[PDB]
């Protein structure tokens, strides 16, 4: 075994970059990194459990009801994370907020799950799960660290660059703050993977 | 009757008098390969063989039984060839008077005659080549037909020759080729003409059709748009009025008709008028003791459209009926295009079609209705210095070799 | 009346596409040509229209709290039912695409699946819980989402459409650029910001 | 050694015009509003100033400006005697700092993506580089300048492949950057009048308050008229100001057939209509109801947007029957900015770069019907 | 467990309207049974098979065999069938194979083709007259340093029909085949030795199929001569296995069998008065020799016919004795052959270097109407490459050269 | 086959909704006590009385904050057991609650308790400052805060969202501190009596009186900020209250 299927979702197949899946969550959270990062973490282990599940019945998911089944699998865990953490761990519970929502809709934890789980055994499954999870928090946390630390001067929310609102010499940028900022950063981030791997250029 | 107003006359200095005179003897003449669209020769000549007034001289390999016949009886003196042996020109040297004669009947016959016969005479003579498809401004199938046959009766380029003048001269020979194409045409002949008066045909098949307005309203295109909009499916023939008299003579006297009236003007044409030449004829030698002292440039055709008469091309284009002589001298759409355009279409989206190679979309936008000529006013007005006449035809080639 | 207001938030102040940035992920992928862009927003209307309404009868009658019994809530089961609901009308779809499917079926492939799973759908039924949304008020508010959904997803179209003219590096074609084009597009539509129902 | 008919048949003649000669015509046509612009600029800062201090005072804020004793030192004075010259020469020092930083960065980036990419310089950043200089406030800070014209040369222009192969107004989407990046600086009292310490609200936050009757120069204690607006001594971008400039400058590139008429008339159409419309409606609680289309005119950026920037060729739609469609939707989508949008004042900037969004749609709706005419070969 | 007992029968009556729904809808709108293809329209032809596959899976199972050469991956293109109803319309990947005009005339990819209803099919008569045969090996003798003649001979004892430049599509199971196992003559084993290609050894893990021209004239009876080359890594990729199918017919020798699987191919002359021009390369020289054959006796074409071989030296040329025979007996067919790198023992005193240049500089360069030739190739990729572009920088149209390039 | 479609959906379904309906009926319990013992650290925290664990914040509750009920048509304290008193289902009930009409719902808010319960922080034996519960509708949920007013009827001293379900990041920032501290030392109030908290889009001048960032990015949850202090300071709620507690 190795670590090539870990890691071939973070640059290789980035389940934004090359594929599009998981965007509408990348340009809400991207604006911090802390709530990126726990993004990350979240559908990262939603997205290996489920798809771990559906490699066990792969060979039982009927197409007509397939996509019930995938939901299922991937509401039921995540209303469960949910309220074994509103229980206990309360203070983390209301951290992950409207996340429950966040995390079923996005598209990397169904898409996994139908073109990999449905085609694979759970174990491998699972770690499609783990490393699609990984590149999605690499475009996460890279949109994540020049939108909080131009649009905020803070980094995690540590002051980086002093804020004229605290005697600062830099002024924020408040385009940073706004959904088209992740658009803009994103693209260039596909530009710079697509210029140092030719492979993924689209074709004319 | 169709009145054009979305248009441009160039207003180029040295307008022809518009009577015939008699132009310097023409002892050199030549067939253009590269006028034909699609057109590869099969050589019949050979450098140094004498040829008659209608002897093949080579024959289309994608075009099977077109005949491309000499304009003059004379010696085979060169057979240019460019890059990949592209044949540009057959030159033929005039000498004597030997000629293949063919069939000749009665003007009260020819509207009767069998569309089979009519083919077999037109091909054999050479005189086939005279037609161009719209849908690619090609040479007709042999065993092609269409039901709208064009007849261009009119000439709105820039210092053209006035077609009224040259048809006077030759009305019994205009009627009886009207006749011809009266049989010819599965469904009509649309004689396309300005407001002046012309022969009529007795025919009910022949039609005429009135158009006035600037440059664009003179073209078979601009006519076949108004009258018989053409497609893949809906493909029409268009002849000028010269040819139909060529037709006519054929036909009344069994001899291929040669001579031409083309208007020899310009800025530096010390006397612009009307001259009486030869097909092909040479340009060297018509323009000669004509033009004033300079670089100038001989254009075959109009400055709008025309081949560039030097070298191997210094020979009167087949579709050509002027002299143009002149001195030497991105896709931003300011709405110069739409001015030039009077045709049912978006031209700016269509320019933008052929820019960026879009062949399917360019069909959709109405390019199959369109020959280089038609495009040459947007040409002409665009800031950016595009060439939408070489673009359309690699559209269209490219929609003759996939389709 | 009041609907036509209602029917304005949904398509033009609340663009779920280039407003609230629902939706991107088919959004970005099917905005090559805008004959299948237009049939991916007119199934996204048939589907919003359908869910949203549904899902606020199921809501009212059976999850409201204290609805079916006194004294129980069946709060708990909205997602899972929402979801569930939205993936059933999806596994119909495809089958209804296959008697219009070559058009779209092919050039979707993944994502007529992923349309369960659709940050604009899911959201659209959340909004009808999130507020109090009378079943007309659904119909109309469902009908209204799609077609500004669509809207966009047409317009990004048309704009792909017009970039055969564009010379766009090697590298940001196709995906990059499209993130690019609709960053922009959000931008244009930001002049509803200070609109207020 | 003998090319083919192809590369012979091409048109012997052409029209005089070339995109170079385009370029000019339109940077031309922009004078007349640049220089009263910076006219109009010097003069309301000296009113502004004097309003504010005299005395010792003002020669103190004169010494720690450089815009006021460099004025000084090159023969102008900062007294309210000044004339024409001493105030285009202050307007002068605002303006041609934020022109020549835009020319210099956004002309970099224009060699460098032609340099890499080994296209050819364009001379259309003319244009883009006059323009956004012309439409920003006069305060504005060369840094923003720069990032304003680095946004809308690239992200807009240069990463669609350069002049010609963008969507979006570059310009504006310059200016939209700075608006919503740095709003402080191009939105308040504090930006449209060049007195350090003046705060003043222009024409259309003054409407918006209260009403046309608010319309007041806070500086000399004077109402607005109409004729001020559109002659352009009102507080505003340097070279909105003037609607007469404005249209002495669009009438040429008009009649040159640069600038489309179509668009221009759309434009027109759009905002008289819904702007009266709100008046026949009216609201006793929303004073932008009743200001009445000739006001919307001669107001904030309306004339200069539908003159020089509405008309952007490349960014519009390209039939005549959207251009149409195009101008309408911006004058409409101005106006209801201006109006119903409490957050900005003017919606122009917005409502155009919101139209050259639906352009392409509009082509689109109006070539599928020209192509269903000619499936069915015109009915004949 | 008040509520969870309530939430969970709930929850079923949700999921089981839905399914219902789905299922309604299923049945409504999905086809049952089974799918029912029609070929060429006759009934006998039509298939009828259950949903799913692709179609070139349920054609081979039928009576009719369509030919492929990349199979399941939709790149060769050589299944294209035509689709008069069903299927839609074409994907893109089948695009790039099928030209739009194709499209109109309804040519799709089989394997790219899934089939899920109803489809029209009008296969030719080549396509449906396949016939599957096992050959007996009379002789694998070398011909030269990399190519070997094979004589299959049919056992039914009836003569192959086919067309000149044909191919007979050869199928062989999953075989471990040692380049030792091969025997070759002391002549051409000399220049194995010296790189020492015996070491090699082929290990095909499943059954495979592949294409040989034919060798043999139609007149030749019995026997399918074929001329194989030995398949070895690339010269760029030693680290690459050795031959499969090539490697599997060298092991082979008299008595030996293998199956044909019918007769394949797209590649004829044109009956015309035009010359004729052959551009042999390597392989090539099996459907080379049935052209020059079946001019000659076949026909008794009094045409002018020109050969142009390319060998590397005197020990790859084969065939030699027959094609001067042939040139002897009639004088209207002259074959020549340049060596781009004679041996010093070869002492070879005509031409010299590639047909490329040889051809050109000998016989098209003073030709008076080169494009009035037709002309028929088959060699090493670099060979037809090269020749196209010279023969094109001739002004040859395309439709006067036909390409049969073997790799 | 539809005998293997169904048992599969149904056996799924089962499984997973019992889980679930365990999960949160069982957990519910837990939950409930946790939510309930945040509020008591809530109003602590915007007191600024600093508390750790649930014993002290339970301990010190009790002792400092001294919650009562007020009648919002009246502004005047009545009698009743403000300790127990759950505002949210009064509201919901039209016998102690009223509907508001779409003019007067400026918090988006469907109806509105007719008494709420109010907290008087005590240092002492006295008042040194009131907090008021506040909220209205996000984007995607109902937002509840807490706003510490001082003795002064018109000085804010400190602010706290409760209760909030907008997106983390966007609009879950108004659990942000440094968004929160921002309140400190505004003024709720203009000189004529009228609401004056105002969120600004883009952020509000440095040093404003009543200026307040609002949310970037989230404007429709900064939106429900606005309305909610639009109605709860006005008329209808909490307005005739804070002048009387700023006579007294
Ligand atoms: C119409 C037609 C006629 C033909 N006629 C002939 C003919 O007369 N004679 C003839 O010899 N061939 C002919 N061919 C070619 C034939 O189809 C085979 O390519 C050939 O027989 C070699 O078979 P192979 O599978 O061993 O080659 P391949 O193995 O497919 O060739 C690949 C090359 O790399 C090596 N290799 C092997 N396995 C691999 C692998 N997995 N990955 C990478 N490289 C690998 C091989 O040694 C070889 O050098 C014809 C083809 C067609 C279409
Ligand atoms: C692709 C998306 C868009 C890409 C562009 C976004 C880039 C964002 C980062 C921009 C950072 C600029 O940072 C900025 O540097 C300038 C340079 O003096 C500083 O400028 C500071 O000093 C200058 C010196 O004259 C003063 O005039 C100015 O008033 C003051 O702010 C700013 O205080 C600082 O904020
Ligand atoms: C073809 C080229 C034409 C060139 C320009 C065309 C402009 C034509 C005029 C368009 C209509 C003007 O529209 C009319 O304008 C006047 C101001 O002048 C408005 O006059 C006023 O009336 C309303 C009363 O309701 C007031 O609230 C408000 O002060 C203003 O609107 C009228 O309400 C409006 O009905
Ligand atoms: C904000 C306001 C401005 C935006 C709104 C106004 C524009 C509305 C645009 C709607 C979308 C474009 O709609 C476009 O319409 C044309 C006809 O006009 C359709 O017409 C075309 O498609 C249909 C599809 O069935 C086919 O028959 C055929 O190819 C053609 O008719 C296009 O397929 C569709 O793409
Ligand atoms: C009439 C006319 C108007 C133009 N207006 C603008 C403009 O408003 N903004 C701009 O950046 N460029 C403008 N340009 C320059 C150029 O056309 C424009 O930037 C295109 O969007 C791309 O180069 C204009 C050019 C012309 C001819
Ligand atoms: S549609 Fe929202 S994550 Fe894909
Ligand atoms: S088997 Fe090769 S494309 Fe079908
Ligand atoms: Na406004």
């Amino acid at each position: 075994e190795l670590k090539k299927s870990v890691l071939a979702p973070v640059l290789d197949n980035n389940p934004i970059a090359l594929q599009v899946l998981g965007v509408c969550s990348a340009l809400a959270v991207t604006t911090k990194l802390e709530t990126a990062f726990v993004m990350t973490l979240a559908v990262m282990f939603v997205t290996a459990l489920s798809n771990f599940f559906v490699s066990l019945i792969r060979n039982h998911i009927p197409n007509s009801v397939r996509i019930i089944v995938q939901m299922a699998i991937i509401a039921s865990l995540v209303i469960v994370v949910d309220q074994i953490l509103k229980a206990y761990l309360y203070d983390i519970s209301k951290q992950l907020s409207v996340f429950v929502g966040l995390i079923i809709t996005n598209c990397i934890v169904m898409g996994r799950a139908e073109a990999f789980a449905m085609k694979s055994e759970p174990i491998p499954s699972f770690i499609d799960g783990i490393g699609n999870g990984l590149g999605y928090g690499f475009v996460l946390m890279t949109v994540g660290f020049f939108r909080e630390l131009l649009g905020s001067g803070k980094l995690f929310g540590l002051e980086v660059l002093p804020l004229i609102s605290n005697g600062g010499w830099y002024q924020p940028n408040g385009l940073m703050l706004l959904a088209p900022s992740a658009f803009f950063l994103i693209g260039f981030m596909i530009w710079a993977i697509r210029t140092f791997k030719p492979e993924q250029v689209e074709a004319k | 009757m169709i009145t054009i107003k979305k248009g441009l006359d160039l207003p180029i200095a040295g307008t022809p008098s518009q009577v015939i005179s008699d132009g310097k003897a023409i002892k050199k003449v030549a067939l253009l390969g590269e006028e034909y669209v699609g057109m590869r020769p099969t050589m019949h000549v050979r450098v140094g063989d004498e040829v008659k007034k209608a002897q093949i001289l080579f024959e289309d390999k994608k075009n099977p039984g077109v005949k491309f016949t000499s304009p003059v009886s004379g010696k085979v003196v060169e057979i240019n060839r460019g890059a990949k042996r592209v044949l540009q020109s057959v030159v033929i040297e005039v000498a004597g008077d030997d000629q293949v004669t063919f069939d000749k009947f009665e003007a009260n016959q020819l509207a009767s005659l069998n569309r089979d016969a009519i083919k077999t005479q037109l091909v054999e003579s050479g005189l086939w080549t005279a037609f161009r498809t719209r849908p690619f401004s090609k040479v007709p199938a042999i065993d092609s037909t269409s039901e709208a046959i064009f007849v261009t009766a009119m000439d709105t380029n820039p210092l053209a020759a006035e077609p009224t003048v040259v048809i006077n001269e030759q009305s019994e020979a205009f009627v009886a080729g009207l006749d011809v194409l009266s049989a010819l045409t599965t469904g009509k002949v649309y004689v396309c003409k300005k407001g002046t008066s012309l022969p009529r045909s007795q025919q009910p098949n022949v039609e005429e059709h009135v158009f006035d307005g600037p440059h664009p309203a003179g073209l078979a295109g601009t006519h076949m748009h108004f009258l018989y909009p053409v497609s893949a499916d809906h493909v029409a023939w268009s002849i000028n009025y010269q040819d139909v008299i060529a037709v006519g003579q054929l036909f009344l006297t069994g001899e291929l008709y040669t001579q031409r009236v083309v208007s020899l003007a310009g800025p530096v044409v010390n006397k612009p008028r009307l001259v009486r030449t030869v097909m092909g004829a040479s340009l060297e030698q018509l323009v000669d003791s004509e033009i004033m002292p300079g670089e100038v440039r001989i254009i075959s055709g109009s400055v709008l459209s025309g081949t560039k008469a030097t070298g191997p091309h210094a020979y009167l284009g087949r579709y050509h009926l002027q002299v143009s002589v002149l001195r030497e001298g991105s896709m931003v759409p300011i709405g110069n295009y739409e001015k030039v355009m009077p045709l049912d279409m978006e031209p700016t989206l269509l320019l933008r079609d052929l820019c960026a190679g879009d062949s399917d979309s360019a069909v959709r936008l109405g390019a199959l209705e369109l020959d280089e000529e038609d495009l040459a006013l947007c040409t002409f007005v665009c800031p950016g210095k595009y060439e939408y006449g070489q673009l359309l035809r690699e559209c269209l080639d490219k929609i003759e070799k996939e389709g | 009346e009041h609907y036509i207001s209602l029917l304005v938030k949904s398509i033009f102040i609340e663009n779920m596409a280039l407003s609230f940035f629902l939706g991107m992920c088919t959004f970005l992928a099917v905005s090559k040509k805008v004959k299948t862009s237009f049939g991916l927003g007119i199934a996204v209307i048939v589907v919003l229209t359908i869910s949203v309404p549904v899902n606020n009868l199921v809501y009212n009658l059976v999850l409201k709290p204290d609805a079916l019994v006194e004294g129980v809530d069946l709060s708990f089961l909205n997602f899972i039912t929402f979801i569930g609901v939205i993936a059933a009308l999806v596994q119909i779809l495809e089958m209804i695409l296959d008697r219009f499917f070559p058009p779209l079926y092919n050039a979707l492939g993944i994502f007529l699946p992923l349309i369960t799973v659709n940050c604009a759908i899911f959201g659209g039924v959340s909004f009808m819980v999130q507020r109090d949304y009378s079943f007309a008020e659904s119909v109309v508010y469902g009908f209204g989402s799609g077609v500004g959904w669509m809207l966009a997803i047409v317009a990004l179209a048309g704009i792909r459409e017009k970039m055969k003219y564009s010379d766009v590096p090697p590298g940001l074609r196709g995906l990059g650029i499209t993130f690019i084009t609709a960053g922009l597009m959000a931008l244009g539509f930001m002049s509803f910001s200070g609109v207020q129902l | 050694y003998t090319p083919g008919l192809v590369t012979k048949r091409s048109s012997h003649v052409r029209d005089s015009v070339d995109l170079k000669r385009i370029m000019i015509m339109v940077w031309l046509a922009v004078f007349p509003a640049m220089f009263w612009g910076m006219y109009n600029a010097g003069g309301q800062a000296i009113a502004a100033l004097n309003h504010l201090y005299s005395g010792d005072q003002l020669a103190a804020i004169v010494a720690g400006n450089w815009h006021y004793w460099l004025t000084e030192m090159l023969g102008g004075t900062m007294s309210s005697d000044a004339g024409w010259g001493s105030k285009m020469l202050l307007g002068a020092t605002y303006f041609l700092p934020i022109y020549a930083t835009v020319f210099i960065v956004g002309g970099f980036w224009e060699v460098l993506f032609c340099m890499v990419r080994k296209h050819e310089v364009n001379e259309g950043f003319f244009v883009t580089s006059i323009l956004f200089a012309l439409i920003v406030p006069p305060t504005l800070p060369l840094w923003q300048a720069a990032l304003g014209i680095t946004f809308g040369v690239v992200v807009a222009k240069e990463v669609f492949g350069g002049t010609g192969r963008n969507f979006l107004n570059p310009a504006l989407a310059g200016r939209a950057f700075l608006f919503f990046a740095y709003p402080a600086q191009i939105s308040g009292d504090l930006v449209w009048t060049a007195a350090d310490g003046y705060s003043g609200a222009t024409a259309l936050s003054q409407w918006a308050q209260g009403g046309a009757g608010a319309l007041i120069n806070n500086a000399t204690g004077q109402t607005i008229t109409w004729m001020d607006a559109f002659i352009g001594n009102i507080p505003g971008s340097i070279g909105e100001v003037s609607t007469l400039a404005l249209m002495i400058g669009a009438a040429f590139i008009v009649y040159m057939g640069i600038a489309s008429w179509r668009i221009i008339g759309g434009v027109m159409i759009g905002m008289i209509l819904l702007s009266t419309l709100f008046n026949v409606i009216g609201s006793d609680t929303n004073a932008m109801f009743n200001m009445p289309w000739h006001w919307h005119l001669v107001l904030g950026g309306f004339a200069f947007g539908m003159f020089f920037m509405a008309t952007d060729p490349v960014s519009a739609s390209f039939t005549n029957s959207g251009k149409w469609a195009y101008g309408i939707l911006i004058g409409v989508m101005c106006v209801l900015i201006r109006v119903v949008n409490p957050a900005y004042p003017e919606g122009m900037m917005l409502a155009i770069l919101f139209a050259n969004l639906f352009a392409p749609l509009f082509d689109h709706v109006v070539v599928e019907r020209n192509i269903k005419r000619r499936l069915a070969r015109y009915g004949k | 467990m008040s509520t969870i007992i309530f939430g969970v029968v709930m929850f079923t009556l949700i999921i089981l309207a839905l399914v219902l729904v789905i299922l309604f809808a299923k049945s409504k709108l999905v086809p049952t049974g089974d799918i029912t293809i029609s070929i060429n329209g006759d009934p006998e032809k039509a298939i009828v098979t259950q949903p799913g596959g692709k179609l070139l899976t349920a054609l081979a199972g039928a009576g009719v065999f369509v030919s492929s050469a990349c199979g399941g991956g939709g790149s060769c293109g050589q299944c294209r069938v035509k689709i008069k109803s069903g299927g839609g319309d074409i994907l893109p990947t089948e695009l790039d194979h099928i030209s739009k005009g194709e499209a109109r005339e309804g040519e799709r990819l089989a394997c790219q083709v899934a089939v899920k209803a109803d489809m029209d099919l009008e296969l030719p008569e080549e396509i449906f007259g396949v016939k599957k045969w096992e050959c007996t090996v009379i002789s694998n003798d070398n011909k030269a340093t990399f190519i070997k003649e094979l004589k299959l001979a049919i056992p039914d004892g009836e003569s192959v029909p086919f067309r000149a430049g044909g191919y007979i599509q050869i199928e062989a199971p999953a075989h471990h085949v040692k380049y030792a196992d091969f025997d070759v003559p002391e002549k051409y084993r000399g220049d194995w030795d010296k790189f020492n290609l015996f070491r090699y050894e082929s290990k095909v893990d499943e059954p495979i199929i592949r294409a040989y021209s034919m060798a043999n004239y139609p007149e030749e009876f019995g026997i399918i001569m074929l001329n194989v080359r030995i398949a070895t890594p690339p010269p760029n990729n030693p680290n690459v296995p050795p031959g499969q199918m090539s490697s599997y017919i060298w092991s082979l020798k008299a008595g030996d069998k293998c199956t044909i699987s019918g007769p394949f191919g797209e590649f004829f002359a044109k009956d015309t008065d035009a010359e004729m021009v052959f551009i042999g390369g390597g392989a090539g020289m099996a459907p080379m020799r049935s052209h020059i054959f079946d001019q000659l006796k076949r026909l008794k074409s009094k045409r002018k016919m020109s050969y142009w071989y390319g060998a590397r030296s005197k020990r790859e040329m084969f065939y030699v004795e027959d094609f001067d025979g042939l040139a002897a007996e009639n004088d209207n067919f002259v074959w020549h052959c340049a060596l781009s790198d004679p041996q010093p023992e070869d002492n070879w005193t005509g031409y010299t270097g590639f047909i490329h240049n040889v051809l050109y500089e000998n016989y098209l360069k003073d030709h008076e109407a080169p494009e009035d030739c037709e002309y028929y190739m088959c060699g090493p990729p670099m060979m037809n490459a090269a020749v196209i572009n010279m023969l094109k920088n001739l002004g040859v149209e395309e439709e006067n050269i036909l390409l049969d390039d073997f790799g | 086959s539809i005998k293997k479609t169904l048992f599969v959906v149904i056996a799924l379904s089962l499984v997973c909704s019992i889980i679930v309906s365990a999960a949160a009926v069982g957990l519910r319990d837990k939950q409930k006590e946790n939510a309930a013992l945040d509020k008591q650290s809530k109003i602590l925290q915007v007191a600024g009385i600093e508390a750790k664990g649930s014993k002290q914040i339970v301990e010190l509750f009790n002792k400092s904050i001294e919650p009562r009920l007020v009648d919002f048509n009246t502004g005047d304290f009545v009698e009743g057991d403000a300790a127990n008193y759950d505002q949210r289902k009064a509201a919901k009930e039209a016998s102690e609650s009223i509907k508001l009409t779409a003019e007067q719902d400026k918090a988006k808010i469907q109806r509105r308790a007719n008494v709420g319960v109010v907290y008087l922080v005590k240092d002492g034996d006295k008042t040194s400052k009131v907090i008021l519960p506040v909220h209205g509708n996000g984007l995607w949920s109902m937002m509840y805060a807490f706003v510490a007013v001082e003795t002064d009827g018109n000085t804010v001293s400190g602010l706290t969202y409760y209760e909030q379900g907008e997106t983390p990041g966007l609009g879950g920032e108004v659990e942000n501190p440094a968004w929160r501290a921002q309140w400190v030392g505004k003024k709720l109030f203009d000189e004529n009596h009228k609401p004056a908290i105002k969120i600004v889009k883009g952020g509000a001048p440095q040093g404003s009186e009543h200026g307040v960032d609002g949310l970037s990015g989230a404007t429709l949850t900064s939106n429900g900020v606005q309305n909610t202090f639009d109605f709860w300071l006005g008329d209808m709620g909490f307005g005739p209250f804070l002048t009387k507690v700023r006579d007294g």
